[PDB]
């Protein structure tokens, strides 16, 4: 909310991903955190949907503020 | 005031400085789609000319195949066969069929849109070696070319036309060159060259019956052009246009089917009338070389190029084939009106009063 | 092989005019055009310093923070330091805006606002009015939408309401709150903007708000920053960018750059090859850049390009959300922007303050000669690699801004003027990006330049230009820049590409236009354009005779001036020219000259029947475009005479 | 196995590297690398990206999108 | 002259292509109903 976090992106999300897999417990925090980090990255984070898609697909992640997130991210609308 | 109409000329213009210019044209790009495509339609077609050149050292054998027989619409008038591509532009009074000897199928069907009383007589395969176009002539005048003539994703599309002139109509193509000649009941052969679109000669004909046909030299000029009271002028447009005419022999007296002139450098018109008597002449001597008489009634004839048969009709059915000496290869038996070589392979169409196409081959 | 052949043979009808149709391009709706330009009339400075009186709201440390307005009030005395304080605020809003009536009010009362703030709305009902309000003297505001001021003995915090004081205020204005809970402010304007935009069924897109802080937030209470920390940022940048440049840890990076080396920087704000006026210039093209990049397209010509004076306090916002961040302090704005603060531009500003600023220990002591800062060059160069891939539709460069402020200077003119070129070249979609940002104006005036290295690079730029938005041909006119490109198309050795393209710009400036008709028919085009008619190039005959076309379009006066150079018999040999766009062009100007006559002397009807048999011999042409534009033609003529071709009608009827 | 591989044959055959499409070609398959060079979970297949995007491509990657990507890149796990 | 200019046009008219034929044969049936 307050730092900035564009330059440590692979430094999180990676783990995050890796943590969705290891442990299903963290899978509802961590996607809150991924959300909020997409959030702040915005365009910056087209680069990893590709990856985090597959993730979410074999563990059927469908959390709602992350797919509105992306949704506007891929249509460029700003807000 | 409202039927005032303003051409988008002017705004067309403008629009060359919306598009780059700093940047290197896609044509120049050696590794673009369009260059490549074009080399492997090039590589096609330098096999169609080294194959077809191996057929002609190995002889020309007995030619009786049909590969097949279909039915149009309309009277063939007209047949050209695409020097690579297999499309063979059977023209009718008011279509165009586009037909195939592989497949076998009615690829297109066009409508010229010259009047009742008009009729296409002439046709040609303008820059045959790549994205070729068809220029069809109309007796009247009206010249017209066509582009997208069998294609698949597209319809027909007419590039420029133009009212020329003003036997019918007569056309020599000079791809090299970039000249068209038209000629036919005027006593006059223009030369409207394409890329400046303007009439550079006109050369007066000299002769009151009209040009029957007209064939040309690559690599020099050598304009042929047969005449409906019999003789066969030849004019030579490097010097001026009354010196232009060079010889005047006269030795027949009947429409000529086709006065039809050789690539080789020993170049011989080879002109049948009417009367179907062969008179070969040579443009550097003032009588003919060889004579020959073949039919007593002919109606319409074709000679090849690369291989010398002289392709002859008859009103009785009859496909004579004979040799330049004139030796007896076929008699056919099936108003012939439209024979047609392929400019490469030795394959032989041929057309009867009955709207029935054939395409022979050589085994 | 048989591929040389192939390779060397002419493609007959295949050409531009022969694939794609003759058509012209449908103009897109062109929205660059600013809708207005604001002024800033007035500005009222009221200042609730009370020198000498510390809040009781705000227990202040021992040191706390004394500098206001980069002055220590209690060095002056209490009465003297408040005059100076207003009298030095004057001059530096008068660094951004030197023409306007300025107002200090000095511990107001209430009447006193009243009377000052409805004085300056009758000056400018119309124009944006500045309400500039300085808190540090009085208690914090309160949730209830108050403010405080002072009473006639200063005995007393008056409150004073925020809708009374949006009441004598008008419509368009701006309002700049520094004080500590300054969000309640906002916060209390929008409602009561939406309180009387309940009342008004049975003022708030005009009213912008600046705060220095959230309603929570404080101040801070740092004895290193000056207490007016919020105004300082607004309206001295650079001052506070480097003092506070001095307080970070990248200091460590440079040794020996103290703040006394600060005060004592040599060079002025204006003059740009000084140390100092450099960086104003770097500093106004990052912040522009950091702008255009994260700001809807929208909402940044609503701010940065409508007035200046709003551009520039905007500009200044920017920095001061960068440093006030690093002390728990948010600024906020009305229009809400997105956080621009960790933009990647900001790096590049740290780097060209500490280059430029490493040289002030020799500059200073050494007297060594100030070398200009690589920035702008870099940035061209930045500019010039994207240009290399740059086909793609992609992200737009960021550097575009840079590439206007650079155009200001001469030192790197010559080398943006061709990249800009370059750039407009790629698309049309790319000069409306350029005309987005605002390059118009700026362009404009470089037409008065007389360098001649310019007019190659000129003429090419506004070509594109004129190709896309063809209505310039109005600004053109206005500022005598036809002139510019009159004087490129009478010089010989001015290459005919570019000649080409000046017959292309002219043609577009008199288009259907009479006062550009009779601009250039003053400036003695048609006989400079029968000058060039027979030249080795088949594009700039093309053009230059639809430009003889067009001025004589409606405008006998033209005509005259074409009889009288006897044009028409020129043109004829362009009938025969090889080129069927050239014979098309002649056939147009041709025409356009006969359909003009107005019913003239008999002379013209001679010479329009010696128009009509040149062009009734170009029947037999092989072009079907040129015999398009020969009906055209031979429209104007019947139009002219259509009491005449009745008659011939009606005859073989 | 078959992405590390894939990995290193593309970054070879685009050793020939004016032509627009060319370069629009070459401008989306190394947007695709470095997307995998970035993103790929496996450090292994992203140290073999990484490493393979030699001096020849140098060009391309320092355009600006290319150069954001890099930046994340610098703050990698591994 | 008129006479002349209205044969041209007559020419333009009846032109192959079917562009400058329509654009002839508007301009042409301007004239006959006046």
């Amino acid at each position: 909310e307050s730092l900035d976090f564009t330059d440590y992106a692979s430094r999180i999300i990676h783990p995050i991903v890796r943590t969705l897999d290891q442990s299903p417990e963290l899978r509802s925090t961590a996607m809150d955190t991924l959300s909020s980090l997409v959030f702040q990255l915005g365009k910056k984070y087209q680069i990893f949907i590709p990856m985090v898609n597959k993730v979410l697909v074999r563990h059927r992640i469908n959390h709602q503020r992350y797919d509105v997130l992306i949704c506007r991210i891929v249509k460029g609308y700003t807000l | 005031i409202s039927a005032t109409v303003q051409t988008g000329f002017c705004d067309w213009s403008a629009r060359y400085f919306a598009q780059p210019v700093m940047k290197i044209p896609e044509e120049h790009d050696l590794e673009s789609q369009i260059r490549k495509e074009r080399e492997w339609r090039f590589l096609r077609n330098s096999r169609v000319r080294r194959q077809a050149q191996q057929v002609i050292q190995k002889g020309i054998t007995r030619l009786d195949d049909q590969i097949f027989l279909n039915r149009n619409p309309g009277v063939p008038s007209v047949v050209k066969f695409h020097p690579f591509t297999p499309c063979i532009a059977v023209a009718d009074k008011d279509s165009i069929c586009f037909w195939d000897w592989e497949k076998g199928e009615k690829l297109d069907y066009f409508h010229n849109g010259n009047p009742r009383y008009t009729r296409v007589t002439a046709m040609e395969y303008l820059n045959g070696q790549d994205c070729s176009l068809l220029l069809t002539a109309t007796d009247d005048g009206a010249i017209r070319v066509w582009k997208n003539f069998a294609d698949l994703e597209k319809n027909p599309e007419m590039v420029t036309a133009w009212q020329g002139l003003s036997a019918g109509m007569v056309v020599d193509w000079e791809q090299e060159t970039g000249l068209l000649m038209s000629s036919g009941d005027v006593r006059i052969v223009r030369i409207w060259d394409t890329d400046r679109e303007m009439k550079v000669q006109d050369i007066p004909t000299g002769a009151d019956s009209c040009v029957t046909s007209l064939s040309c030299d690559s690599h020099r000029s050598l304009i042929v052009a047969g005449l409906g009271d019999g003789s066969i002028r030849v004019y030579d447009r490097r010097m001026a246009l009354s010196e232009c005419r060079v010889m005047t022999y006269r030795e027949h007296t009947a429409w000529v089917v086709k006065a039809s002139l050789q690539k080789r450098p020993d170049g011989h018109i080879v002109s049948v009338s009417v009367n179907g008597d062969v008179r070969i002449f040579d443009p550097r001597m003032p009588e003919s070389v060889n004579v020959l008489q073949i039919v007593k009634g002919l109606t319409a004839l074709d000679i090849h190029p690369q291989a010398d048969l002289i392709a002859c009709g008859s009103v009785n059915q009859f496909t004579a084939i004979y040799n330049s000496s004139g030796e007896l290869i076929n008699n056919i038996k099936y108003a012939i009106s439209c024979l047609a070589f392929h400019p490469h392979w030795p394959h032989l169409a041929v057309g009867s009063n009955d709207y029935y196409i054939s395409v022979y081959s050589v085994e | 092989e048989a591929d040389l052949t192939d390779w060397n043979l002419p493609l007959a009808f295949m050409k531009k005019r022969h694939c794609e149709k003759i058509e012209g391009s449908k103009s897109l709706a062109q929205s660059w055009r600013m809708k207005d330009r604001m002024k800033t009339v007035s500005v009222a400075l009221v200042l609730c310093l009370n020198v000498g009186v510390d809040p009781p709201d705000v227990v202040k440390t021992t040191p706390c923070a004394r500098l206001e307005c980069w002055i220590d009030p209690l060095s002056m005395g209490p009465q003297k330091a408040l005059e100076t304080i207003g009298a030095n605020l004057q001059k530096q809003y008068e660094n951004w805006q030197p023409r306007a009536r300025y107002k200090q009010s000095l511990d107001p009362t209430v009447d006193e606002v009243k009377k000052l703030c409805t004085s300056l709305r009758r000056n400018a009902k119309e124009e944006r009015v500045l309400f500039h309000y300085n808190g540090h003297g009085v208690p914090r505001p309160t949730v209830n939408g108050e403010v405080w001021v002072f009473n006639k003995n200063y005995t007393q915090y008056i409150p004073l309401s925020i809708y009374d004081l949006q009441t004598w205020m008008g419509s368009p204005s701006i309002f700049v709150y520094d004080c500590s809970n300054a969000g309640l402010i906002v916060k209390s304007f929008k409602q009561f903007a939406l309180q009387r935009e309940q009342e008004l069924e049975v003022s708030m897109k005009n009213c912008i708000q600046l705060a220095a802080c959230e309603a929570t937030e404080l101040l801070p209470m740092i004895p290193d920053l000056p207490a007016d920390l919020f105004t300082s940022c607004l309206t001295t940048p650079i001052k506070i960018a480097l003092r506070w440049f001095c307080m970070q840890k990248c200091v460590s990076l440079v040794p020996g750059v103290t703040l006394d080396l600060i005060e004592k920087i040599p060079g002025r704000l204006n003059d740009r090859r000084t140390p100092l006026g450099e960086l104003n210039w770097i500093f106004t093209a990052i912040t522009d850049t950091i702008a255009w990049n994260v700001l809807p397209r929208d909402l940044f010509q609503k701010l940065f390009r409508q007035d200046l004076l709003v551009a520039s306090l905007f500009r200044n916002f920017l920095l001061a959300e960068r440093i006030m961040r690093s002390y728990n302090c948010t600024p906020v704005s009305s229009p809400r922007l997105p956080p621009t603060y960790m933009h990647a531009m900001w790096q590049a500003w740290d780097l060209a303050v500490d280059i430029c600023l490493s040289q002030l220990p020799t500059i200073i002591e050494e007297g060594t000669a100030f070398r200009h800062s690589p920035f702008f060059a870099e940035q061209l160069t930045a500019f010039q690699v994207w240009l290399t891939m740059g086909v793609e539709n992609r992200n737009p460069p960021e550097q575009l801004p840079i590439v206007l402020q650079v155009l200001l200077s001469q030192v790197h003119r010559l080398r943006a003027l061709d990249l800009l070129g370059r750039f407009l070249d790629l698309g049309p979609w790319a000069v409306s990006l350029a005309l987005s940002v605002g390059i118009f104006p700026y362009v404009l005036k470089l037409l008065q330049s007389s360098a001649r290295e310019l007019r190659p690079l000129l003429v090419f730029i506004w070509a594109k230009i004129l190709a896309v938005d063809s209505s310039c041909q109005a600004d053109l006119v206005k500022d005598n820049g036809h002139k510019y490109f009159l004087s490129v198309l009478a010089d010989p050795y001015m290459p005919a590409e570019h000649r080409t393209m000046t017959a292309f710009i002219l043609a577009v400036i008199v288009n259907s236009y009479h006062t550009g008709q009779e601009a250039c028919l003053q400036g003695n085009l048609i006989a400079i354009c029968l000058e060039q008619l027979n030249d080795p190039h088949p594009l700039l005959r093309q053009w230059v005779a639809i430009c003889l076309g067009r001025i004589w379009q409606n405008f006998d006066s033209a005509r005259w001036c074409g009889v009288r150079d006897s044009a028409h018999e020129k043109l004829y040999s362009l009938l025969s020219d090889p080129i069927p766009e050239v014979r098309c062009a002649a056939v147009f100007a041709l025409g356009t000259f006969v359909g003009n006559s107005a019913e003239r002397t008999d002379h013209s009807t001679t010479i329009d029947h010696n128009v009509a048999m040149m062009l009734a011999q170009l029947v037999s042409d092989g072009s079907p475009m040129v015999r398009k534009e020969l009906v055209v033609a031979l429209s104007h003529l019947v139009v002219q005479y259509e009491s005449n071709f009745c008659t011939v009608a009606l005859q073989f009827i | 196995e078959i992405r590390m591989e894939a990995a290193r044959t593309c970054s070879r055959l685009l050793t020939p590297s004016v032509s627009q499409t060319a370069v629009q070609v070459v401008a989306d398959v190394l947007s695709k690398l470095l997307v995998v060079g970035i993103t790929d979970p496996d450090p292994d297949i992203r140290y073999c990206v990484l490493a393979s995007l030699d001096e020849r491509f140098d060009a391309h990657l320092a355009q600006a999108e290319n150069l954001q990507a890099l930046f994340v890149a610098l703050n990698d796990q591994v | 002259v008129y006479t002349q200019i209205w044969r041209v046009l007559l020419h333009l008219a009846a032109d192959p292509y079917p562009e400058v034929s329509d654009v002839a044969m508007k301009v042409l049936n301007s004239i006959a109903y006046k």
